[PDB]
């Protein structure tokens, strides 16, 4: 699947459901092998994008 | 009546001078007591008075095709400056 | 210009007739610090650059492309003028623009407007 | 033996008209002298019993374009007997000929040739003062602050001419100078 | 020792000058300076985050805390006034421990996104953290975060990096004049924003990118493009308007990356407009790069320089001398205008003029087209009378200084012109010439304030020069100026504000139109970068040559296209509205086969069998020295010599048509902005 | 042998210039044999070349600058005497050698 650019590949990952109003993204299961810690505020309607990973986080209930 | 045909022979009259000096003082007097009369008799001639700090008093004159004549007004009185202007007007064209 | 040092230096004659600008770089607008001030530089006006048509890199044919920005710096205007005079470079000096310290006090934020005027 | 002793001894024994600047620190005890007294000072410091400096470590130049006397010539010295180091400095511009010390230290020849090659400082009474490091026919002294990093000429093989030729320099990618200086220094 | 940054302290009198000890050093400062300013005089540079010399004092960040002997607690040096005999201490353990405490607090909720921050190598927070901060962080808990908000197409906003210095709020409230930004909320949850979804519509809105010490406010077009250490800084000036703001062009190779302001206390004062800041985009779009001549079918073929010059020199010899017209552009420098004037004069014609104010204006005395009161001198005025001018769109920095004078000295502004929007309170006296007659005769309530003002300032606009009743209006304004004293030896108030960068140099050099019906009876028109003229006036038989750097409507009618270099690619002299001559410094190489304007005109003269004595740029400046000798004495503050008394009496009648607006689109004025991509999304969402 | 002490007046500088010129002229026969310049150049064209260099460097009035120029010329002469430099180099340096200049430069490039 080399035809898919990294933009299209990161645009297909479903947003991660988070219960709270804020989530911390590190980029990997092991913190030392990822990107610097990024705290994301989930106080909007659109999914919130990590500025390192491109991963999207959305608030679960409210 | 040479003051009424300046526009017929000339096409531009530049009077360079300095505003803070004792050499351009007779040039400043000439500009003050003669600009309004010359500009009134010649409403279309562009009599340009440009001044700077380190500038020698001069009086330029463009003619029919780019021709220019200059007179150094550094040792002249006001009547002498007027007579020089007469020489540029009459003899020039 | 007594460019004798330029003749006994080794600079080629073509580069000894360059026109340079002696100036003091000013403080950047994105920072409030004033550490990179007071030094004078010689600007060679080296702009003849193009693009490598293999990788898009910036190519040049001017030896004085980065000298005045990288190595050649002076502590005063007189030093740069003397350097240019001895190297036979035609130079023009740009005097730096300096800030003026005006009177500012915190109490001016809170000043009486005046009696209500029904004008 | 030590920076505290060498400084005080040289303060007293040395003629005063030679040295004009004496820094005493842990970075190094320096002596700054005029160029017309350098040979005298180095001959005194090579023969005196309590200052037996018999090794010339190196001779280097430093370029200060903002000074009137542009070049600074530094003589790093070593005394094996007393286990101490002395540094002697002079200053010279581009058209002054300073005295050579090859008579005292035979090893000074190549360092003086390198200083002349790199900075353009000439030495009086040097047996042979020719360039030692730069290419044959090199024009300019590279270690000066006004000399461009990449130089003025470039070398390539010219097939029609059947020899290696020198041409004006033309970089495919210019040197990118990055200004990391901070305004809060 | 010298003040930090070469700051000049102006002592009004030697008597009012207190003495302080910054670090045991005797320092003399006037009464009114603060501890921070006194330290700045003594060479000591205090850390600061929320203090800006052009903004009101607000001791928020607590970073400039110093030690004072008669103080139990550290004092904020930005707000504490200096007292006689006060002993300041900056390098004591108290001041240090305060600084590493404040830095530790500031770097506690700050996001770990330096690598992706556009303020990476130019951030005040990390530069001061390295210098005045500590080494290890004791904070491990969860940080706070905020959502990002859209402030328009110019300012990119990442508010998680906000340090809450409120400098943007103070700038918007005081300097910009458009109150739309403020601190919302209470406590650690306080945020900077507009509350409602609105965009920054101020022409000086881009200056919040520079005043922000962190990467919270950054440029959106210049997002992630490059880092500051990759950029070569060239100190150049503006040609977008006639103010001539001092800018600093940063480039990475043969293209320009960004434009940021440059300090000039007399012209721009650390600020530039949004049209200045984001005009660099058009310098790389639709650029003419090759000489081109139309074909029989009507298409432009790329041709060499020799053949194009041959064609134009062959056609120039077939038209009558009075049939030749040369029109300069608004971006033209003085040398090219002098060369064009000489060329046209030698061919036998006298029709040379500029794009804008070139309807027959008399440039005979040099006070009638200049800001006879310096821009920095407008800060002493007590009453501004804006006759038919809108400085907000014409000269944005003059408007900024007028707003400064109004908000600080409580000055009064009276406006006579078409309806418009002002960022300061203004009284709409009228909308046409009749208002000037009403003011002149008297009994108008504004006339009382005008005659009871110590330093009135009348600012006439350049748009008042294309009217048919120009002489009558200029006589009414001069009558108002004489009756109500504004022009005295100790204060000159009569001002004329130009809109184009080339107008001042053109008027100094004598480039004034002679015949009104000159572009209708022409046969060879040399448009020297003049695309702001309506080409539909040009007859269909005329041979039009367009010599410029960008393609516009004039290109679609030109017969020969001669590519030119932009203002960032040449050495040229430009004159301000106030008569101040400055020079541009080349920053990037010219694109394609384009040449400097004066070179192209001189080569055309040579091919057309007309010899010009000069052959180099230094030869041109010697010729200029015999015409306008003040255009070669650059960086000199030469005041005007004579006054309005010399003008002959002109008894015309003022017309009845109301004044017009000269600038309709502020983001679409010159050809560079007209070809820019940023100025389109700015004129599409920011203009109402 | 050793580098001579720096001169004190212009007369000594002129004497050193003449001595260097004479040495260079005596070095001409050696170059014609070390490099195959026999059927290339007359034995006087090179002499004229050194004379032309001395003459276009003849506006110097500083004895130190003159001494440095002489020293550099002597270094160049010594290098040429040895086989250090390539053959075409001296033939590329030591050989004696219409509308408007401005218009040709304009046709060439914008950067004069
Ligand atoms: C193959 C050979 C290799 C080496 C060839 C040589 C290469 C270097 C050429 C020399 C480079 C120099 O500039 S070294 C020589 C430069 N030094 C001077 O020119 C002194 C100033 N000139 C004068 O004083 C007078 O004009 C004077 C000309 C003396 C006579 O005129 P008078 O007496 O009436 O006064
Ligand atoms: S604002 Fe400064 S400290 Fe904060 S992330 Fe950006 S560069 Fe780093
Ligand atoms: S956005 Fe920038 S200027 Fe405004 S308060 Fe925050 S840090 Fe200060
Ligand atoms: S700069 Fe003074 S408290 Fe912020
Ligand atoms: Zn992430």
């Amino acid at each position: 699947r080399s035809k898919k650019s990294p933009m299209e590949l990161i645009s297909e990952v479903p947003p991660i459901k988070v219960d709270g109003r804020i989530v911390a993204c590190e980029g990997d299961t092991n913190p030392a092998l990822g990107h610097p810690i990024e705290f994301i505020c989930l106080d909007l309607n659109e999914p919130a994008i990590c500025k390192y990973c491109g991963l999207r986080y959305v608030q679960d209930h409210h | 009546a040479w003051r009424g045909s300046i526009s017929k022979s000339m096409k531009e009259l530049r009077i360079l001078l300095c505003q803070s000096s004792p050499a351009s003082a007779p040039t400043r007097t000439f500009v003050e007591k003669n600009y309004k009369d010359l500009k009134s008799l010649n409403p279309k001639l562009p009599i340009l008075i440009r001044e700077c700090s380190g500038v020698q008093p001069q009086m330029w004159a463009r003619y029919d095709m780019g021709v220019e004549r200059c007179v150094n007004l550094d040792g002249l009185t006001e009547p002498q400056i007027l007579k020089a202007l007469e020489n540029l007007v009459k003899s020039g064209a | 210009k007594r460019g004798e040092i330029g003749k006994v230096s080794g600079i080629p004659e073509e580069h000894l007739s360059r026109k340079v600008i002696i100036y003091s770089p000013a403080r950047t607008a994105t920072q409030s610090g004033s550490g990179k001030l007071g030094k004078w530089k010689i600007n060679f006006v080296s702009t003849l650059k193009w693009e490598n048509p293999l990788m898009g890199w910036t190519s040049t044919g001017d030896p004085y492309a980065n000298v005045g920005d990288s190595a050649l710096a002076f502590d005063s205007e007189e030093a740069a003028k003397s350097f240019a005079e001895r190297h036979g470079w035609d130079y023009k000096v740009k005097k730096p623009n300096t800030p003026l310290l005006k009177v500012k006090s915190y109490s001016d934020n809170f000043k009486w407007k005046g009696n209500p005027q029904p004008e | 033996m030590d920076n505290q002793f060498i400084f005080k001894y040289s303060w007293e024994t040395l003629p005063k008209k030679w040295v004009k600047k004496m820094e005493r620190s842990e970075h190094g005890n320096r002596f700054d002298t005029n160029t017309d007294y350098l040979f005298q000072l180095l001959c005194f410091l090579k023969l005196h019993t309590y200052t037996r400096v018999q090794v010339l470590i190196d001779i280097c130049g430093v370029d200060y374009p903002s000074r009137k006397r542009r070049f600074e010539v530094v003589y790093n010295l070593l005394s094996t007997r007393y286990n101490s180091r002395i540094r002697v400095q002079t200053s010279a511009d581009e058209v002054t000929r300073i005295s050579s010390v090859v008579s005292l230290f035979p090893s000074a020849g190549w360092w003086e040739r390198e200083v002349w090659d790199m900075f353009g400082v000439s030495f009086i009474n040097h047996p042979d003062l020719r360039r030692i490091l730069t290419d044959y026919g090199f024009e300019g002294h590279p270690l000066r602050k006004d000399f461009p990093l990449s130089g003025y000429v470039q070398v390539r093989y010219d097939d029609p001419e059947k020899r290696v030729v020198s041409e004006p320099i033309e970089m495919t990618q210019e040197f990118r100078y990055f200004d990391f200086a901070s305004p809060w220094e | 020792r010298n003040p930090v940054g070469g700051a000049r302290v102006h002592f009004s009198n030697p008597e009012d000058a207190i003495e302080v000890f910054v670090d045991g050093y005797a320092v003399k400062v006037p009464k009114g300076f603060t501890v921070l300013q006194a330290c700045e005089v003594a060479g000591v540079d205090i850390p600061r985050f929320c203090y800006h010399s052009r903004l009101s004092i607000a001791g928020n960040c607590r970073m400039c805390l110093v030690e004072v002997e008669k103080s139990p607690k550290p004092v904020a040096s930005c707000a504490m006034p200096a007292l006689p005999g006060m002993k300041i201490k900056t390098d004591t353990p108290i001041a240090k421990k305060a600084r590493e405490g404040v830095m530790e607090f500031l770097l506690m909720n700050h996001p770990l996104d330096c690598p992706i921050c556009d303020q990476g190598g130019e951030c005040d927070l990390q530069d001061q953290s390295m210098a005045f901060g500590s080494d290890r962080g004791r904070f491990t808990e969860m940080k706070r975060s905020v959502v990002d908000k859209n402030l328009g197409p110019l300012v990119k906003t990442v508010m998680t990096r906000c340090i809450q210095c409120t400098r943007c709020v103070r700038f918007a409230s005081e300097v910009a004049g458009v109150q739309d930004l403020g601190i919302l909320g209470r406590g650690s949850g306080e945020e900077i924003g507009t509350y409602v979804e609105k965009l920054m519509t101020s022409e000086l809105s881009g200056n919040v990118i520079d005043i922000c010490p962190v990467g919270a406010l950054t440029s959106k077009p210049f997002a992630f493009k490059a880092r500051n250490w990759e950029l070569k800084a060239t100190e150049t000036i503006d040609v977008s308007d006639a103010v001539g703001s001092n800018i600093r062009v940063d480039s990475r190779g043969p293209e320009v990356m960004r434009i940021i302001p440059r300090l000039n206390e007399d012209i721009n004062e650390e600020w530039i407009s949004d049209k200045t800041r984001f005009c660099y985009d058009g310098l790389k779009r639709q650029r003419l790069s090759d000489p081109m001549i139309r074909d029989s079918d009507g298409r432009f073929k790329a041709v060499s320089w020799r053949d194009a010059l041959a064609v134009v020199g062959d056609i120039i010899h077939q038209v009558k001398p009075d049939e030749i017209v040369g029109v300069a552009g608004q971006l033209s420098d003085a040398e090219s205008m002098m060369v064009l004037k000489d060329f046209v004069n030698r061919m036998g014609s006298d029709n040379v003029w500029c794009e804008g104010t070139a309807a027959g204006v008399d440039a005979d005395l040099r006070y009638s087209y200049l800001m006879n009161t310096s821009i920095s001198g407008l800060e002493n005025a007590d009453l501004f009378l804006l006759i038919g001018t809108q400085p907000r769109v014409e000269a944005a920095m003059v408007n900024a200084r007028i707003c400064k004078t109004v908000r600080a000295s409580n000055a009064k502004v009276g406006y006579v012109g078409p309806p418009a929007e002002f960022n300061y309170d203004c009284k709409h006296l009228g909308t046409g010439p009749d208002t000037l007659k009403e003011i002149a005769e008297g009994r108008h309530p504004f006339c009382t304030a005008l005659k009871n003002a110590k330093n009135p300032a009348i600012i006439v606009g350049a748009g008042l020069f294309n009217r048919t009743d120009k002489n009558a209006i200029l006589s009414s304004v001069e009558s108002i100026a004489q009756a109500n004293n504004v022009v005295r030896p100790d204060w000159n108030g009569l001002n004329f504000l130009l809109q184009y960068a080339a107008q001042a140099a053109a008027l100094d050099l004598g480039l004034i139109q002679q015949s009104a019906k000159a572009l209708e009876s022409a046969k060879f028109v040399y448009l020297m970068g003049a695309d702001d003229v309506n080409v539909d006036k040009i007859p269909k038989d005329a041979f039009v040559v367009y010599q410029g750097h960008h393609g516009d409507k004039a290109v679609y009618r030109a017969n020969v296209i001669l590519p030119a270099s932009a203002f960032t690619e040449k050495e040229g002299t430009y004159e301000n509205t106030e008569g101040f001559t400055q020079q541009t410094v080349p920053a990037v190489p010219t694109v394609g086969d384009a040449r400097d304007d004066w070179k192209i005109v001189r080569a055309l003269s040579e091919v057309s069998g007309v010899k010009l004595p000069y052959n180099s740029i230094e030869g041109v400046r010697s010729r200029i020295k015999s015409v306008a000798p003040n255009l070669v004495h650059t960086d000199e503050r030469e005041p005007a010599a004579f006054g309005p008394s010399l003008k002959p009496e002109c008894k015309e009648a003022m017309s009845t048509t109301p004044f017009q607006t000269v600038v309709e689109n502020f983001y679409m004025t010159n050809s560079i902005t007209r070809a820019s991509k940023i100025m389109a999304q700015c004129s599409a969402v920011l203009l109402k | 042998i050793g580098v001579p002490p720096n001169s004190a007046n212009l007369t000594e500088a002129r004497r050193r210039v003449f001595d260097f010129f004479r040495a260079a002229c005596r070095s001409i026969p050696t170059i014609m044999d070390i490099y195959n310049l026999q059927d290339v150049v007359a034995p006087s064209q090179l002499r004229y070349a050194i004379s032309a260099q001395i003459r276009n460097n003849a506006h110097i009035t500083d004895p130190k600058v003159i001494d440095l120029l002489i020293f550099k010329g002597m270094e160049e002469l010594t290098d040429i005497v040895d086989h250090a430099k390539q053959r075409h180099h001296i033939i590329g340096q030591y050989v004696v050698g219409g509308k408007t200049d401005f218009l040709k430069n304009f046709y060439t490039s914008n950067y004069f």
